[PDB]
This record gives structure tokens, C-alpha cells and sequence, in this order.
């Protein structure tokens, strides 16, 4: 549950931003792709990974959730 | 056919009855039924539990005597508080969080009688110091597996700290439907009563004990720290000029600087000062 | 109680009691009994589950032939 | 030869016999610990690492 | 370390003298108390790792 | 007749819950039942509890009822499931004891010859007392005093039931009522020990003051017999500290040499090692 | 009356208390030890009798003010020292 | 809070332990142990106890239901009794023996290694003997040389007793050989004295009858231990036998056991000397 929470948080920080902000952006996106394609992970970890992918690609780099 | 992330509000006295009953009949695999009520589908609450002697036959439905159970229920209704039967408990010294074949059969009979009749495994011998095991599951029919299996419903709660044992996994139970989450009725007027009264040390902090065993204890302390003297000696001539961590990893000695740390010396110092302060406090009280 | 022998007294708190058929355990002693009553190499009884000394018993041997 | 526990007070023409308490060996043991835990370490270590 | 003590509460692991490494992730092994106990292979070690 | 009783941390919460569950409709404040257990070596212990609804009237304290058939059936079931358990006494809440206790004791003593009374404070948690024990002694109040009831308190101490340590640790898991954090924990031990000593001795002083005023009957015949020795015991003579000027002060000064210095030296060793590492890192980083 | 406050029961004090001779002091204190009045040490170089009593009796409940005052003196001393050590211990308890 | 947590997590129970002998520390956080009933099983070693008492083949303590490495028991002699430190005790000194010599010069040669002289074994270039087998009848006592010598030069003396050793504790037989060898290695002045080899311990002419294979395995581990000794310290090993014919060649061959001494019958002149000495 901490792993999936970290994945969701890393997706949330990475919404609406590309690799120009940090070179790790592409690394985390491919990390999300390989963990969502990895179906031998725990139920909770996979659930958070997919929610992380959804919030990251929310609307197709079109909408975002910001507190500012 | 709905079993969400269900939670059992088990009571402390139910725990005490469980441990007492198990401690009495450790090798007999004593049986009992968990007196609980389904206030709703998944927020099951158990306030009381009883102890029943396992008949000589062993794990049998007739061992739980029906007339005796009815008389016990009537006695609870007259004196105390009535409570339904929707569960059972069993000290299980043989192996862990799963059920034996006969336990599965009698739980199937209980499921036919009740609505769920949760299967609770409590190991009396494995619970020794910190870990008491109370795992509850449900038996399922063949239809649950042919439909969308893992009857665990759509929520992210029963996946929290859900680690079924290997023997539970290889058995149907704890694998048929789900593993039930446990909770303790730590309500106030009950929990504050327990912490205030049961674990009672209230005027026992005034003990003096200056030298009851402490003169020879100090002799032993000096001898132990003389061994620390040799150890911390040994360390200072080891002290090699090749990044001493490299020397230390391959030449661990568990010495005063490494493992017999300052914590132990602090324990000796605390013991001395505590006896000092107690003696001095009572000396100034002595007026 | 299971029957064992005092394989080693070890110390005042922990004792080595060996069952007659294999395993030996580092167990405690009965509260009422004392080390002078336990002694090394004397038959004792361990608790079946908690594995602690419960009572010490004398032993006998018999040739049982032409007696 | 420490076979007796007393002091000969010739001025008074007597010998004062005292019961020596021997439980005070913690004192000497503590001194030995002080000596063999401090001398062997502080001088050697902080003379080897003079510069810091 | 406490969990290791609890894992060890089931003897922890069991020593086995590996003999035959079958292709289907199967090792025959030998255990001193009893002897041979045919079992699967762990995930960290492949079939050829045996 | 028993020397003393020892209460387990096993029946106190059960009694309190029984009070709570049967007080929903019975607001008499008076919960009366039986405590079952065992008495083996002049030490009486309680292992099980049971509550019965119970109504009182202030008129001579003789209006009441119980379910004796159900209670006896309970006892038979409890003995059947565990033979060593036996009724060690009967308990009543409401520490302000009334007069029906003698009739209840007379009726229930057919189960236990040395009938005893137990009071459980469900709501009160005054200092640490969960319950109190009472022994029935009507064999003449004193040598030169008239007849009375005189229910005395047999000494009670909270026992240590086995296998409940796991459950209580899991239950609380928040306060950790153990010697953890030795220095601070013992400071707290000294703190509430002084609190308990001050509170109880203030209570004794208040009792002496109220005896002096004479508003309450004076049980002096045991009060001065027990407190005179307490007062006259010579713990105020300081010449034994003179004889033992080094009572432990030698151990105090060796600990100063060998705990505080040792902590200072090991801390010094850690700092100078860190300083060497930091200086080398700063010089050789580039 | 004196909780070891005057623990020096000299011969002159004994004479004031009992109007008895010097040789009878030995028998009187002997019988006192036998019955249980005083169980302390009996010297003769200074004739000091140590004070322990294990046979209490009526303490003139009209004069209970004396023991009440001594008990409240103990209460004040204990509370004062508890507050003093609290003052010395604010650096940990506050 | 973290000091409180650190001092709270340091409970480690460890009161109701059991004994199952350690085999060897393969690495850190991994190990292999052998319980009393056998059941050799790989375990995880906690960091609380380590090399300070983690000697390779010493009996250790394991938790009741967990078999986990918790403590290592220091003593080794009283694990299976089989005699103990007969040192520091004059029972029969040396010259007070009635048997005079028989030879006793090869025995003083055998005590040369306990009588220091390991330094003199080098430099001069000699190779001191390591084993001494005495294939004599109860004549000369055959243990008055080992009760003595051990006191002539202060050294530990162990009766071993071969007849007792062959028993149900055949699986623990290797472990007890390791323990007694460790007791010897602990005290460089120590001599092992084994008795009653001929009739029970590895007779070589009668076929293996049931537990005889177990005796052969126990002897094999004894050879393993005596070869692991390899003159590491100045401890000596002496077996006493009535007839060496049935003994196994592995012990009998040179390189493990060389000095064969026969202690004959009272030797009427020596017999009269024995009578005078005893009287
Ligand atoms: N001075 C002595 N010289 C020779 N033998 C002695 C002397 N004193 C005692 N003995 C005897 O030597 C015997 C040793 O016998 P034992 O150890 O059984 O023989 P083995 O070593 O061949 O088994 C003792 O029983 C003892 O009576």
C-alpha cells in the first residue's frame, strides 16, 4: 500500500509536465508502463500503479489537478 | 454472496476466555462457538464467547451439545445479555491459520445453520509473547470460483496487511472467499479501566533497594566492563589505517564500541542513580 | 508431565533437561522446587506444553532375572 | 604476612584489633578497569591521530 | 529479526542435499530426518540455477 | 479464614462489562453476582465472573431477588468445562455497602464456606484500585466492645495470569506500561509513587483529624495498634548514615568515573572519527 | 510521644521517668525487653536504651493531636521534597 | 520516542530455549543447524549473537518452537558427561605408582608435548608423536599413567569411556566428539583417554551387526576431529586397549596414531615391587 501510494504520488507530481522539468519524467512513465504491464505484482500495488497511470494521463495532457 | 472487507469487533473478555480455554485444554484441541451477531453484513461484533468441553469423539457437531447450548443461551438471556451464534472458535495447536478436514466439515454444517458462521483459527501454542493469531474466513460453494473468483469485493481495505499463511493458501479456507479483518473493542470506560487498574504499579515506585544484591551486582558490573576494557583495548590496536570499516566488517568482535554499546553502560548508570536518588529522597524524607 | 533427565543445570534460572527419547531444552524450574532438590543427572518432569520443570522423580533399575 | 588483622599501638602498649571488611574489592577492580581501559586507548589512539 | 524468529518458529528453512534437478522446476533433494522430498523450485533461482 | 486473596487481571473487565450490559434496563446501581475461581495455598484467585439482575429497596435493605436456578446451572456448566474452577465468593457493586450483604452471604455460603464479598468500581478509578475484597467476621467485635457486623478487608493484590500478556500487549499497544525508556520510565515511577504516598498519607492525616473532631465513630482499637509502631519505628536516626557514610557513595564515585567518563570518551571517539572523515572528505573531494 | 526524637534513655532520664534506683534499672529494662515495651540496645558506659516498641496500647485519643501533628509534619516534608525534586527535574518533566 | 522504540523492541524473549547443535555460519543472516533429533535445517542467524561464541561445531541453544540461533552454550564436557576436568587434583601423582616403568619412557616422551617442548620440537627438527595407543591388559592399571602425568605436568584428563559412547546418542556422537575436542583445544594442557575400544568400539573382524555402522561413523568423525587437530595445539590423545587387533587401520596407521605400547602382566619382580608400593 505504501508502494502504490508512492506510485500515485509520483504520478500526481508528474501530471501535465514532460521530461524538460526533470529527465526522470520519462523514466517514471516507463516505470509506470512496465509495472502496469507486470501482472505478477500484488493486488494493491498493481491497483495503485494503474490509478497512478490514469491520473498521470488524465485527459491526455489536457486536464490537471492543482492546488495553486 | 456479498463479503466485503468485513471486520470483527472482538471483545477483550472473549480473548481472555479463548486464552484460558486453550491454556486448559492445550492438547485436546478444545472447541467452542463465537457468540456474535450480524448487526449488518460486514461489521460483525462479538461481545462474549463461551468455553465448551470437546467430547471424547473429538471434533463433532454432537460434541457441542444442543440441549446444553440451549440451556446456556437461556441462562445468558436470564442473567447477562443475550447474543446470537454466528461464529465459532477453536484452539488449533497442530498447524496454523487453516482448518483440518473435520473442521471444514463442521464449519460447513455451521454455515448451513447460520448465514456465515465464520471459521476462526486461534493457535494457543504459537501465541507466546507478542503474536496471537485470530484468522477468520468463510467457506464457499463451487459457484464462487466459476464466477469472478477472489470473492474479495471492490475495496482497498482488506488488502491492508493481508498475509495469509502458506498452509492457509494451500487449503481452501482463507483462500475460498477472503480473510476477515480483526478489530478490538478498545472503548473507553473499558480500555481506560484496563490500563488504569490491571497493570497496577502505583506506590511501588518508592522502593529503595540500595545494596540488596547491588554490592555483588557492582562487582559483576566492574567485571563485565573490565571485559569491555579488554574489548575497547583490542579495538584501539586493531584501528588499522585501511579505512577501519574494512577491517571491522571482516573482524567483527561485538565489543564495547560496536555491539556492547553505551546503552548498556547507560543501563548500569541508570540503575546506580535510581538507587542513589531513591535512597537520598527517603533520607531527606527521614525527618 | 513428560519425563526427562537433568542433562545440565546451566545456571540458577535456566536448566538443560533432556527427554528420554531425544530433544533437550533450556527450560525453567518449578517455583516451589529448588536447585538442591533438582540436582544434575536426576529424573524430572517437564510441562507438556510450556516445557518447564514441574516435579523431580526418583528412578529405579531392575535385573528382573533369577531374583 | 596478613594472617592477623590489627595494628600495634606501642605508645598505649596495646594492639588495636580491627575486623577488616574485604567486600571492598570493588574499589581495586574499578581501578584496574580505569587503568586498562583508559591508558591503553587514549595515548595510543590520539597520538597516532595527532592531526585532526 | 523478530519475524525471522517467527519464521524459524516453523523451523525456518530445512537443509536438503540436492540430487536430481528435473526440468519442470523440480528438485528431488534429501533431508536428514526423513530423506527425499520432491518439491518445486524457488523464484530467485531458475531450473538451471540448481 | 484465608490468609489473603489475589485478584487476577482476568475477571475485572468481565465484571465491568457485565455491569454495563445489565445496567441498560436495571438502573439500581446495584449489580450482584458470583466470582468463581480457586483457593489452594491460602491464596484465593478469581478466574470467572457472572452477573445477575438485582433490585434493592432502602427499607431495611431486605428487598431483592435473583435467578438462583440459572446461576446454579451456570456453575455446573463452568465446573463441567473446567473442574478446578469453583465459586470463591460473591460480588456487589456500589462500594457504599448496604445491609442486605449479610442475607446474601448467608444464602450463598452453601457454595463456599469462607464466603467473601467483592466490590468492583466500574466507573470509579480513584487511584489504581479495580476492586476490593471483604471477609465476613462476626466473632465478637473486640475484647471489650459490643456486637457488630465488622466485615474486614482481606489483603488483595492483582495477580499475573498466564497467556494474557499477549492479549493485553496487543490490546493497548499504545502506552507500553513496561520499563521501556529506563530513565524516563523510572522518573515516572518515582512521580506517581510520590503521588500515591502523598495522597494516602494525607488520607491518614484526614482520618486522624476526623477522629480528633469525633464526628465519626472511632475504631482506635486497631488504628493506634497499627499506627503507633509505624510512627515510632526509628527511621529518623542519622548516625547509621554516619556509620555508613560510604553507604554507596563509593559506587556513586566509581560510576562517575566509569559511566559518565566512559560515555564522554566513547562520544569523543565518535566525534573525532567523524571529524577525521569530514576533514578527509573536504580535502579529497576535488 | 517521641518517635526516636529522644532516643537517649540515660539513667537520669530513667530516674525522672520511674523514680527508681540505678541497680533496679537493669531488672526493669530486662522485664521491658521480655514483655515487649522496649527492644533496643542497652548500654552502660552511657546507659543509653534504644527505642523500639512492638506492643502498642491506648494512646489517649483526647491527645491524638500529637500524632496528627507528627503525621502532618511528615506530609509537609514529603510534599515539600517532592516539589523540590520536581523543581530540580523540570528540565525533564516539563 | 525513537529511544523508547529502540529500548522497547529489545525484548527478544529467549527464556524457553532448546538445544540443537550448530553446524557452521555459512554467511551472515544465513546458517545451517542440526537439531537434537537430527532434522538438519538451514536457519537465519540473528545479529544479537555472533563469532564471539559462534565456534564452528559447538552445541548451541535454539528457541522452543523456532529452533533459531539464540545462544551458544559454553560448556562442552557435561553435555554428555563422559568424565570432566580431572585436572588440578592429585589422585596418583607419578613416582608413587607401583608399576615403576613398564616402559614409561615413551609415556614421558608422550608428556614432552604437554611438558612444553613444542618449541624444542622445532629448531631441532624433530616431529613429536601425536597419538599413543597402549594395547595392554588391565596390568599396570593402564590408567595410572593417565591419572598421573596429567598431574605430573598439570593437564586436563578425560575418561571418555568407549562403552558408554556407543549408545542411542550415535547421531550426537559426532557432536560430542567435537565438544570434547573443543574442551581439549580450550586447554592446551589436556590429554584424552579413551577406554574399552577392543570389544565394542569398531571391531574389524566380525561383520557389521545393526548399530555397528553407527559405531563406524562415530569413529570416522573421531578420525575427522583428530585430523582437524593436525598439531594445532599441544593437547595429547591416548587410547587404552586390551587388544589392538580388532582396531580400525584408520586410527592404527601412522600419521594419526604411531606410538604402540604394551603394558604386560605384573612381571614377578615388578609384581613384588607393586606389592611393596601398595602395602
Ligand atoms: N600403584 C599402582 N600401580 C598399578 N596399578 C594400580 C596402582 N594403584 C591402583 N592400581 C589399579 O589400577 C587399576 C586400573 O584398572 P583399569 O583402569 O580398569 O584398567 P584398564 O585401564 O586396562 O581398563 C585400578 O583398578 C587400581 O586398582
Amino acid at each position: 500500500y505504501v508502494r502504490q501510494g508512492a506510485l500515485i504520488a509520483s504520478a500526481l507530481i508528474m501530471i501535465q509536465q514532460t521530461e524538460i522539468t526533470c529527465p526522470k519524467v520519462n523514466q517514471f512513465r516507463q516505470l509506470y508502463s512496465k509495472v502496469i504491464n507486470d501482472k505478477h505484482d500484488d493486488v494493491m500495488a498493481k491497483f495503485g500503479a494503474i490509478l497512478a497511470q490514469g491520473i498521470l494521463d488524465a485527459g491526455g495532457h489536457n486536464v490537471t489537478i492543482s492546488l495553486q | 454472496a456479498v463479503d466485503t472487507a468485513e471486520q470483527v469487533y472482538i471483545s477483550s473478555l472473549a480473548l481472555l476466555k479463548m486464552l484460558k480455554h486453550g491454556r486448559a485444554g492445550v492438547p485436546m484441541e478444545v472447541m467452542g462457538l463465537m457468540l456474535g451477531e450480524f448487526v449488518d453484513d460486514y461489521t460483525v461484533r462479538v461481545i462474549d464467547v463461551f468455553a465448551m468441553p470437546q467430547s471424547g469423539t473429538g471434533v463433532s457437531v454432537e460434541a457441542v451439545d444442543p440441549v446444553f447450548q440451549a440451556k446456556m443461551l437461556d441462562m445468558l438471556k436470564q442473567t447477562g445479555r443475550p447474543e446470537m451464534v454466528v461464529g465459532w472458535y477453536h484452539s488449533h495447536p497442530g498447524f496454523g491459520c487453516w482448518l483440518s478436514g473435520v473442521d471444514i466439515n463442521t464449519q460447513q454444517s455451521f454455515e448451513a445453520l447460520s448465514e456465515r458462521a465464520v471459521a476462526v483459527v486461534v493457535d494457543p501454542i504459537q501465541s507466546v509473547k507478542g503474536k496471537v493469531v485470530i484468522d477468520a474466513f468463510r467457506l464457499i460453494n463451487a459457484n464462487m470460483m466459476v464466477l469472478g473468483h477472489e470473492p474479495r469485493q471492490t475495496t482497498s481495505n482488506l488488502g491492508h496487511l493481508n498475509k495469509p499463511s502458506i498452509q492457509a493458501l494451500i487449503h481452501g479456507l482463507n483462500r475460498h472467499y477472503y480473510s476477515i479483518t480483526i478489530n478490538y473493542r478498545k472503548n473507553e470506560l473499558e480500555q481506560k479501566m484496563l490500563l488504569n487498574l490491571h497493570k497496577k504499579s502505583w506506590m511501588e515506585g518508592l522502593t529503595l533497594q540500595d545494596y540488596s544484591e547491588h554490592c555483588k551486582h557492582n562487582e559483576s558490573v566492574v567485571k563485565e566492563m573490565l571485559e569491555l576494557a579488554k574489548n575497547y583495548n583490542k579495538a584501539v590496536e586493531e584501528e588499522d589505517k585501511m579505512t577501519p570499516e574494512q577491517l571491522a566488517i571482516k573482524n567483527v568482535g561485538k565489543q564495547d564500541p560496536k555491539r556492547h554499546l553505551e546503552e548498556h553502560v547507560d543501563v548500569l548508570m541508570t540503575s546506580n542513580i535510581v538507587q542513589c536518588l531513591a535512597a537520598m529522597l527517603d533520607t531527606v524524607v527521614f525527618k | 508431565q513428560i519425563v526427562g533427565e537433568v542433562l545440565k543445570q546451566l545456571t540458577e534460572e535456566k536448566f538443560i533437561v533432556k527427554a528420554t527419547n531425544g530433544p533437550r531444552y533450556v527450560v525453567g524450574c518449578r517455583r516451589q522446587l529448588d536447585k538442591s532438590k533438582l540436582k544434575p543427572g536426576t529424573r524430572v518432569a517437564l510441562d507438556m506444553t510450556t516445557l518447564t520443570i514441574m516435579r523431580y522423580l526418583p528412578r529405579e533399575v531392575d535385573p528382573l532375572v533369577y531374583n | 604476612d596478613k594472617k592477623f588483622h590489627g595494628i600495634l599501638d606501642q605508645g598505649e602498649g596495646v594492639l588495636i584489633i580491627f575486623d577488616e571488611p574485604p567486600v571492598d574489592k570493588t574499589y581495586e577492580a574499578a581501578l584496574e578497569t580505569i587503568q586498562n581501559m583508559s591508558k591503553v586507548v587514549d595515548s595510543l589512539y590520539n597520538k597516532a591521530k595527532k592531526l585532526t | 529479526l523478530r519475524e525471522e524468529l517467527q519464521l524459524l518458529q516453523e523451523q525456518g528453512s530445512y537443509v536438503g542435499e540436492v540430487v536430481r534437478a528435473m526440468d519442470k522446476k523440480k528438485v528431488l533433494v534429501k533431508v536428514h530426518p526423513e530423506g527425499k522430498f520432491v518439491v518445486d523450485v524457488d523464484k530467485n533461482i531458475d531450473i538451471n540455477d540448481v | 479464614a484465608v490468609q489473603k486473596v489475589v485478584v487476577h487481571p482476568l475477571v475485572l473487565l468481565s465484571v465491568v462489562d457485565h455491569f454495563n450490559r445489565i445496567g441498560k434496563v436495571g438502573n439500581q446501581k446495584r449489580v450482584v453476582g458470583v466470582l468463581l475461581g480457586s483457593w489452594q495455598k491460602k491464596v484465593l484467585d478469581v478466574s470467572n465472573s457472572f452477573a445477575v439482575p438485582f433490585d434493592e429497596d432502602d427499607k431495611d435493605d431486605s428487598v431483592w431477588f435473583l435467578d438462583h436456578d440459572y446461576l446454579e446451572n451456570m456453575y455446573g456448566m463452568f465446573k463441567k468445562v473446567n473442574a478446578r474452577e469453583r465459586i470463591v465468593g460473591w460480588y456487589h457493586t456500589g462500594p457504599k455497602l448496604h445491609k442486605n450483604d449479610i442475607a446474601i452471604n448467608e444464602l450463598m455460603k452453601r457454595y463456599c464456606p469462607n464466603s467473601v464479598l467483592v466490590i468492583i468500581d466500574v466507573k470509579p478509578k480513584d487511584l489504581g484500585l479495580p476492586t476490593e475484597a471483604y471477609i465476613s467476621v462476626e466473632e465478637v467485635h473486640d475484647d471489650g466492645t459490643p456486637t457488630s457486623k465488622t466485615f474486614e478487608h482481606v489483603t488483595s493484590e492483582i495477580g499475573a495470569e498466564e497467556a494474557e500478556e499477549v492479549g493485553v500487549e496487543h490490546l493497548l499497544r499504545d502506552i507500553k506500561d513496561t520499563t521501556v525508556g529506563t530513565l524516563s520510565q523510572r522518573i515516572t515511577n518515582q512521580v506517581h509513587g510520590l503521588k500515591g504516598l502523598n495522597s494516602k498519607l494525607l488520607d491518614i492525616r484526614s482520618y486522624l483529624e476526623k477522629v480528633a473532631t469525633g464526628k465519626l465513630p472511632i475504631n482506635h482499637q486497631i488504628i493506634y495498634q497499627l499506627q503507633d509502631v509505624f510512627n515510632l519505628l526509628p527511621d529518623v536516626s542519622l548516625q547509621e548514615f554516619v556509620k555508613a557514610f560510604y553507604l554507596k557513595t563509593n559506587d556513586q564515585m566509581v560510576v562517575v568515573y566509569l559511566a559518565s567518563l566512559i560515555r564522554s570518551v566513547v562520544a569523543l571517539h565518535n566525534l573525532i572519527n567523524n571529524k577525521i572523515a569530514n576533514r578527509d572528505a573536504e580535502k579529497k573531494e576535488g | 510521644t517521641r518517635p526516636a526524637n529522644h532516643r537517649q534513655l540515660t539513667f537520669e532520664e530513667i530516674a525522672k521517668s520511674a523514680k527508681i534506683t540505678v541497680n533496679e534499672v537493669e531488672l526493669l529494662v530486662m522485664k521491658a525487653l521480655s514483655v515487649g515495651l522496649v527492644k533496643g540496645s542497652i548500654d552502660e558506659v552511657d546507659k543509653r536504651v534504644h527505642m523500639t516498641w512492638v506492643q502498642p496500647r491506648v494512646l489517649d485519643l483526647q491527645q491524638i493531636k500529637g500524632m496528627k501533628d507528627r503525621l502532618e509534619f511528615w506530609c509537609t516534608d514529603v510534599k515539600s521534597m517532592e516539589m523540590l525534586v520536581e523543581h530540580q527535574a523540570h528540565d525533564i518533566l516539563t | 520516542e525513537f529511544l523508547h522504540a529502540q529500548e522497547e523492541v529489545k525484548r527478544i524473549q529467549s527464556i524457553p530455549l532448546v538445544i540443537g547443535q550448530f553446524l557452521e555460519a555459512v554467511d551472515q543472516n544465513t546458517a545451517i543447524v542440526g537439531s537434537t533429533t537430527g532434522s538438519n535445517y538451514y536457519v537465519r542467524i540473528l545479529s544479537t549473537i555472533d563469532r564471539e561464541l559462534l565456534k564452528p561445531n559447538a552445541s548451541v541453544a535454539l528457541h522452543k518452537h523456532s529452533n533459531a540461533l539464540v545462544d551458544v552454550l559454553p560448556p562442552e564436557a557435561d553435555s554428555s558427561i563422559m568424565m570432566l576436568t580431572s585436572d588440578q587434583k592429585p589422585d596418583v601423582m607419578y613416582a608413587d605408582i607401583g608399576g615403576m616403568d613398564i616402559q614409561k619412557q615413551e609415556v614421558r616422551e608422550a608428556v614432552e608435548l604437554p611438558l612444553t617442548h613444542f618449541e624444542l620440537y622445532k629448531q631441532i627438527g624433530i616431529d613429536p608423536p601425536r597419538g599413543v595407543l597402549m594395547y595392554g591388559p588391565p596390568g599396570c592399571g593402564k590408567t595410572m599413567l593417565a591419572k598421573a602425568v596429567a598431574h605430573h605436568t598439570t593437564a586436563a584428563f578425560i575418561r571418555v569411556v568407549g562403552s558408554e559412547f556407543v549408545q542411542k546418542y550415535l547421531g550426537e556422537g559426532p557432536r560430542m566428539v567435537r565438544d570434547v575436542f573443543r574442551l581439549a583445544k580450550e586447554n592446551a594442557p589436556a590429554i584424552i583417554f579413551i577406554d574399552e575400544i577392543d570389544a565394542i568400539a569398531t571391531k574389524r573382524f566380525d561383520a557389521q551387526t545393526g548399530a555397528d555402522r553407527e559405531v563406524q561413523r562415530i569413529l570416522l568423525e573421531l578420525l575427522n576431529q583428530m585430523d582437524g587437530f593436525d598439531q594445532n595445539v599441544n593437547v595429547k590423545v591416548i587410547m587404552a586397549t586390551n587388544r589392538a587387533d580388532t582396531l580400525d587401520p584408520a586410527l592404527l596407521r601412522p600419521g594419526r596414531l604411531d606410538r604402540k605400547i604394551e603394558f604386560p602382566l605384573p612381571d614377578r619382580r615388578q609384581k613384588r615391587l607393586i606389592f611393596s608400593t601398595i602395602t
